[PDB]
Formats: structure tokens, sequence, C-alpha cells
RNA sequence: CGGAAGGGCACCACCAGGAGUGGAGCCUGCGGCUUAAUUUGACUCAACACGGGAAACCUCACCCGGCCCGGACACGGACAGGAUUGACAGAUUGAUAGCUCUUUCUCGAUUCCGUGGGUGGUGGUGCAUGGCCGUUCUUAGUUGGUGGAGCGAUUUGUCUGGUUAAUUCCGAUAACGAACGAGACUCUGGCAUGCUAACUAGUUACGCGACCCCGGUCGGCGUAACUUCUUAGAGGGACAAGUGGCGUUCAGCCACCCGAGAUUGAGCAAUAACAGGUCUGUGAUGCCCUUAGAUGUCCGGGGCUGCACGCGCGCUACACUGACUGGCUCAGCGUGUGCCUACCCUACGCCGGCAGGCGCGGGUAACCCGUUGAACCCCAUUCGUGAUGGGGAUCGGGGAUUGCAAUUAUUCCCCAUGAACGAGGAAUUCCCAGUAAGUGCGGGUCAUAAGCUUGCGUUGAUUAAGUCCCUGCCCUUUGUACACA
């Protein structure tokens, strides 16, 4: 009844959103919830060639994208779980329900 | 370009004219008589044959060698 | 013998078994993350992937 | 190309029953992975499936690593003349 | 998942796949007047909106190339029936994307059209749409070997800074 | 264009300095030579650790030999009294390529031969190209409409003076209305004792357990709160804001109080052009060539690693601020089990000095490697000016890893061999505040692997805050017989 849900956008603002709603989606129905963890983000720097060829000066890329991720617990059965997150998905934030 | 040494050239394939005629001798009663051995493997029992060289035997798929 | 010829030789390591998924072309290979992609499509492609050079 | 009977029949009936059929831009795998049950090896499909491209009865288009074949209403009858197929039957992408 | 791979293989993954079914699309859909597409994931269902300009095209019998597009995913990518579902979309002020006039142009030139006259098709149409300002370039080989290069620039435009990231439409 | 002037700007420029290269060793690439290839492209800034190119095979684009057609489609023959695909042996072969050769068994219409023709090519043409990159150009310049001057080409706006990093503005003004570049916009850094949250992090107190004589310690366990240390969202905070001098006192400038910042760095970066490169990144491509005895593809081997020589990017030192041996102690960029894919980071106890091998287990990752006990540097012995305990080039013997395959020592470990090198000439490169530089760790390159490079961490300075002396950039005036200038 520990239920975990783990929130992954690749989005800023668009993730802020979500875990707010879910903020106020376990205090309008009044469940006992474990606050969503702002957990660090990650940056995949990928430093390549901007030129095709080996002609030109040496410029390398800076490619950075930051996945951000948060955990929320709720201390509720399975059936309040799946009735919040079923409603109202956006393509940025991804959705995991662990019981666990 | 030039080339100094000739190609090897394609196998040819030695044309078989009326194959199975000599599969079988014709006798004047309603039997038949086979020469050539049949192959004891599981895929092919009794319709095919095996090549009866001077020497020793062989089979077409299945690899099978009878010497003697 | 051309059916045992033809792959005997492995191809289970070595620069020739992984090549781009759109050139597949054998140079510049991105082995990172699993992309299997050249560099040079990969900056064209940047957009439709989502790499976007902030900083 | 030399191919047998069991693997020409199933080219051509895979693609009669979804009117498409997906292929790969490489000859070196031994079988297709839509088809796990038959033979199938891939320079079968690029090149017995080549001869219904040369004379125009699919639309050809590739993405990177695939051939993709959409197959028109022209092409069926060629497939109806060949394996003996009621007209009843239709493709499941003509399917509503 | 049983390998379970990583969050970082897969974003690279779907990233991948936003880009290869994309661009599997354009080459396919490019007569019917593509302009993007945007795909939701969900879990046991895969739903994406496909965008295109001429809505008759995008059946074609009754819907036969909807349906074509739904098992071509199925084959390759590794979908099961039904758990991909298209739904096509009417472009809304077209004269803004830029992808979408960028065929519209190459079809007069293909077609038979005049380099000349076809290129006053697409400025005009962007400025009947309503465009502040616009930056249509057209190069290659013309009226021989050498190449030849014509730039019709009017109005505001911005190459510099984060405003070409979110502001402009390139294509 | 000016070895014409007036200005402004720049450590790819100077002074003052600092650290280097050119001197020695080794590695990489290039030129030349040679052989079957020592594939090729690239040649001032913009070629020369460049093509991502750290090549036993693949990559390989080259050569030595041999398979195969995946020549589809259409036309004429051909044949079921058989159109064609395959083969145990023995020779040959590099092979258990029936590749061919003397000998026959299997294939059933997929198909063979000739004609149209198709396809493939890291085949050629970057002076046919597109696209991309670099450069002009690290600086500030440019374009439309109306209007004005000139018969016209053309020109004004796009600028005297001040000021600015700037065509930055004030301000004059045949200019006005606009627009781009810079500016503006985005990412990051130190300031937040304020909010949200944190059991995938810690803090404070205690419960115990253990040590020493009430107190001190335990990343030893667990717990009543919280984010001060860990992190990310909204943010706020800097604007010359204020004061005193300089300046039409206007644009603005200098110093100072307080305050984490009174000039942080990066991405993007106007019109237009380059006969710069890339056809060897493309199922992006025009034209030409081959297409059966192949410039298509596959396998085996060799080269791309050769060596009188020259050059460049790099590492190591030339020693006492140093070398060695022990004690010691502090990081964040990061990364980690993959569609195909046959391939992960590793904790622990072990065998062995060591490379390595055997069992289990954690981690798809703030959970585990790891609390990243990383180095120079701190302390204590030996060394003692000796090319010597600096230096490790060369070379021999031995042990395993990766790999089917290392021989041209893949790669690492042990012993030993112990060269030059005494601070590098004419010259030349980079830098001014966490800055040059000393130093180590991640990612790509990787089956085995960093002498390259992108990032990150430690330590961390000398000199200057100026100038056009040299070399380059942008304007105005000026003269031209130049206009591929």
């Amino acid at each position: 009844h520990r239920i975990r849900i783990t929130l992954t956008s690749r989005n800023v603002k668009s993730l802020e959103k979500v875990c707010a709603d879910l903020i106020r989606g376990a205090k309008e129905k009044n469940l006992k919830v474990k606050g969503p963890v702002r957990m660090p983000t990650k940056t995949l720097r990928i430093t390549t060639r901007k030129t095709p060829c080996g002609e030109g000066s040496k410029t390398w890329d800076r490619f950075q994208m930051r996945i951000h991720k948060r955990l929320i617990d709720l201390h509720s059965p399975s059936e309040i779980v799946k009735q919040i997150t079923s409603i109202s998905i956006e393509p940025g934030v991804e959705v995991e329900v662990t019981i666990a | 370009k030039s080339y100094t040494t000739p190609k090897k050239n394609k196998h040819k394939r030695k044309k078989v004219k009326l194959a199975v005629l000599k599969y079988y001798k014709v006798d004047e009663n309603g039997k038949i008589s086979r020469l050539r051995r049949e192959c004891p493997s599981d895929e092919c029992g009794a319709g095919v044959f095996m090549a009866s060289h001077f020497d020793r035997h062989y089979c077409g798929k299945c690899c099978l060698t009878y010497c003697f | 013998g051309h059916q045992q010829l033809y792959w005997s030789h492995p191809r289970k390591f070595g620069q020739g078994s992984r090549s781009c998924r759109v050139c597949s072309n054998r140079h510049g290979l991105i082995r990172k993350y699993g992309l299997n992609m050249c560099r040079q499509c990969f900056r064209q492609y940047a957009k439709d992937i989502g790499f976007i050079k902030l900083d | 190309m030399l191919m047998p009977k069991k693997n020409r029949i199933a080219i051509y009936e895979l693609l009669f029953k979804e009117g498409v059929m997906v292929a790969k831009k490489d000859v070196h795998m031994p079988k297709h992975p839509e088809l796990a049950d038959k033979n199938v090896p891939n320079l079968h499909v690029m090149k017995a499936m080549q001869s219904l491209k040369s004379r125009g009865y699919v639309k050809e288009q590739f993405a990177w690593r695939h051939f993709y074949w959409y197959l028109t209403n022209e092409g069926i009858q060629y497939l109806r003349d060949y394996l003996h197929l009621p007209p009843e039957i239709v493709p499941a992408t003509l399917r509503r | 998942m049983a390998v379970q791979i990583s969050k970082k293989r897969k974003f690279v993954a779907d990233g991948i796949f936003k880009a290869e079914l994309n661009e599997f699309l354009t080459r396919e859909l490019a007569e019917d007047g593509y302009s993007g597409v945007e795909v939701r994931v969900t879990p046991t269902r895969t739903e994406i909106i496909i965008l295109a300009t001429r809505t008759q095209n995008v059946l074609g019998e009754k819907g036969r190339r909807i349906r074509e597009l739904t098992a071509v995913v199925q084959k390759r990518f590794g979908f099961p029936e039904g758990s991909v579902e298209l739904y096509a979309e009417k472009v809304a002020t077209r004269g803004l994307c830029a992808i979408a006039q960028a065929e519209s142009l190459r079809y007069k030139l293909l077609g038979g059209l005049a380099v000349r006259r076809a290129c006053y098709g697409v400025l005009r149409f962007i400025m009947e749409s309503g465009a502040k300002g616009c930056e249509v370039v057209v190069s290659g080989k013309l009226r021989g070997q050498r190449a030849k290069s014509m730039k019709f620039v009017d109005g505001l435009m911005i190459h510099s800074g984060d405003p070409v990231n979110y502001y402009v439409d390139t294509a």
C-alpha cells in the first residue's frame, strides 16, 4: 500500500505542472502522501565534429539534454492510484507505478 | 585489361537420357527388379537410390558412404 | 562450399559488425547509449532526436 | 535465384493477408524476424519480391534500413491468378 | 519488462523512434502536404497524431492508407495489433508551417513550372496567409552548369539567439 | 592598392613578464624513396593526433588468388523421353571453394543460353552539384520603400564632435519611416540561515553495543523532527543603484560606501562571397566507366606500421624546490548488463609477487561499485653533483589477459640491459585572474586500448590594466593606366 509513482519528463516546466497536479490531486482526495522529491538531473554531453569532412578548423559541438525525475509515494490502495494517473496525460511525462 | 591465365570453365552438366530406364530391369511377370541400393535414411527411405560407383557408394543429400 | 565460405568470417567483434543505421557506413560511430549512428547524420538529425546546443 | 517452393509460397501468402510486409537492408541475416517459423532468409525476400517490384505491382519506399512495400489492387489479381484465391477474402488493410 | 533497459538508453531510443518514424513518413507522405507528427506514449496503447494538409489524400480508399500505416509500425518496430491507433488531423494556418510550401515549391518545379513563376507563388501565399517576414533561398544549377543562387528576403527576420529555437520555422 | 595620412580595436600583435616548441629520447601524421599496395583526399593563418583514420581480419578505399550472380523484367530457343541448382571421395586447392578434372546419386519449373535492359560501385569529375563545415569577420557592418543630388552610371539615409566592446547613444543633419548584426535571447558559476519537497542524501538529539580515564570517538544499528551541509522548481538578487570628481553637464567616464557579484564563460551570431574541402557520410544526385574473365559481393594473406632524410601536432626528462621508500589525505564531470549484439560497472573471500583465474551477490543506477580513501604536494629515512638512485630509449629471458588468428614483440606484469639529454641558435607558439602552468580522473576512439582529444577535479602564480613599434581588423580623406582588383 506504500505505492511509488515515478515522474520522468524531458521538459523542465512541463514536469513541474504534473508533479504539482499530483500534489493537488493527493490533497483533493485526502490521502497520506510523501512529497515529490526533486531528484537531480543528468546531462548527456555529446561533443562531436560539426564538419562532415576533415577540412576546416577544429570546432566541437555541445549537445546536452537534462532529463529530470521525481518520485511520489502514496499511502493509499491501488484503486485510488489508477484513478489519478489515467486522466490527462501528456507526451512529456512518463508514469511508472511501483507497489513497494 | 589483358588476361594471361585462361579462366576455369563452368562444369557443363552431363545430361542423362532416360534415367529411370536404367533404374529397373523388366521381367515378363508383374515384378520389378532393383539394381541399385536404396538409402536407409529417414529423409529418404525407398524412392532415392545411391551412387553405386566402382569402389564405394554415396547418397546425394544425406552424405552416407558404403565402402568396400 | 559457397554457403560455408560466404559467412565463415566471424562478426562477433570488430568495427565491421557495427555500422550506421542510415548510411550503413563503418566510421564515425557513436556507440554510446546504444545509438548505433554516424556522427555526420547525428548533427543533421539532431532536431529529429532532440539534441540542441544551448551552451 | 533458385528458391524452394516452401519459401516461394510463404513470401506470397504473407503479402496477401496484410497489405504491407517489411524487410531489412541487410543480406547477412539468417531468418526474417517477422516470420520465425519458416526459413525465409533476407536475400530471398529482397530479390524474389524485386521480381514483383520490377513489373510494377507494388509501391516502393525505404526508411534508413528497411524496404516498405504497399501492395495495390492491381497486384491483388496477380496473387489471385497464381495462388488460386477467392475474391471474397480481402486484405486486412482493406477491411473496415 | 524483462531486460529492463535504462532510462538513458530509452529516450535515446525514443528519440531514434521519433526520428525514424517521422523520417519514414516524410519521404512516403510527401505528395500529401506533410506538416509534422506527434506521438503520445501511454501504457498498453500507442497514440500517434499525424498532421497533413489535404485530408482527402490522407485516407486513400476509405482509410486504406491510414490502415497501411497501422501495420507498418506493427511489423517493423515490434508493436501489438490494435495497440497503435492513428488519427488524421487538418492543418490550421498552413502558410506559417515552413515545410508545407517547401514541398509545394518542388511539385511546381518538378511538375514543369518556371523557377521564376513558382517563386512568386510561395512568397505570395506566405504574405496572403500573414507573415511578418521570411527568408526564401533557392540555390543550385540554373540555366547551365555554374551554380547560381537567388535569395528573396523582405520584412523582419532574426538569425541570432534563442528566438531561432521556437519563434521561427526553418525548412 | 598605397613602404599616404588621420582615427579606433586585437596577446591567432608589441612592451613588461610567465610557460613552451625548435636541443635529446619515444609516438602520431605528412613529403620523398621502394616494393604487389606502403590506398587516397587535404598544403599560410583555414593541410600535416586532420578525414573521427589508436589498421593481425572487418573497417580498406590497394594488391596477390579463387568462389558466386543476388543479370531482375520482357522476347526467341530449351525440356518433363528432364530447363536448371548440389555433392562423399582422389588430383589440384589455402579450405571439408564439385572451383574444375576421371566416375555417378539427388532438384522439380524456382528456372539456363543469346537480345533489349536493370542493378551495384569508399569508381572518376567539389571547376555540375545540393547539403554541411571553415574562411572573409572576432571585428562591425549591411539592405528595402518614400524623398533629395546628378542626363546617366550612381549617391544620401549608413554621420561633424563627444562617448561606447560596438552603425553605442547623445547630438547636428535631405533626410524620414523601417530591418538585421552587435545589442537583445538561452545555458552555467559562486549570494539565498526564506518556500516546496525528500526512507534512492544527510543534520541535530537519543536508544543501545564497544573503547579510555562525567567527558571524547565509532559512514556500528535503529528512531522524534528538519533541510544548515546533498539536490532541483518557483524565484529573488545588479541596475551605476547611491556618493565624489571629469565631460555641452547630454550621451556617458573614473574612484569609493554597502553589497556574492560595480566588465564570469559559452551557444546563436546581418548582406554577400570563396571556383577552399567533402561524389570516400548518405537508398542525396547530373554526366562518363565496369557489369561476368566485374571498379558488385565473399573468403585467406600482406600493406596502410618499411626507412639515409626533412617537417608538424604530442609525452618524458635534462635533477637536491629533486629521486626513492613508507605514513598521510581531500573531487565532480561522469560511466555501467545492449533489437540485431554473440559484448557491462563491479563489491567479498580466495590461488599466485604480478598480470590473470574460481565461487557467489548489488546496481538499468542519489540504492551498488563509491562516502569516488586520484595524484604533485604534508611528515620521516636513504641518496649528494657522479650523465649518479634523474632519464628510460634500445634489447633478452619468463606469466597471463582479449582475440579463431599477434609473427612486425595486440595489451599488461617480473628481472635485466641503462644510450643521448648539462635549460636548447637564428626564430616561433599560448596567456593575462583560479588566469598560464604543475597534477590526476571520466567520455569518444575499445573484442583487447589514450602518446590524441572533449570535459572535470587538485595546486596555482610573474607582469600589465598601456600601445600601434611589428603583425592583423573597421572607417574617412586622398591618387590610380588596377577591376579574375
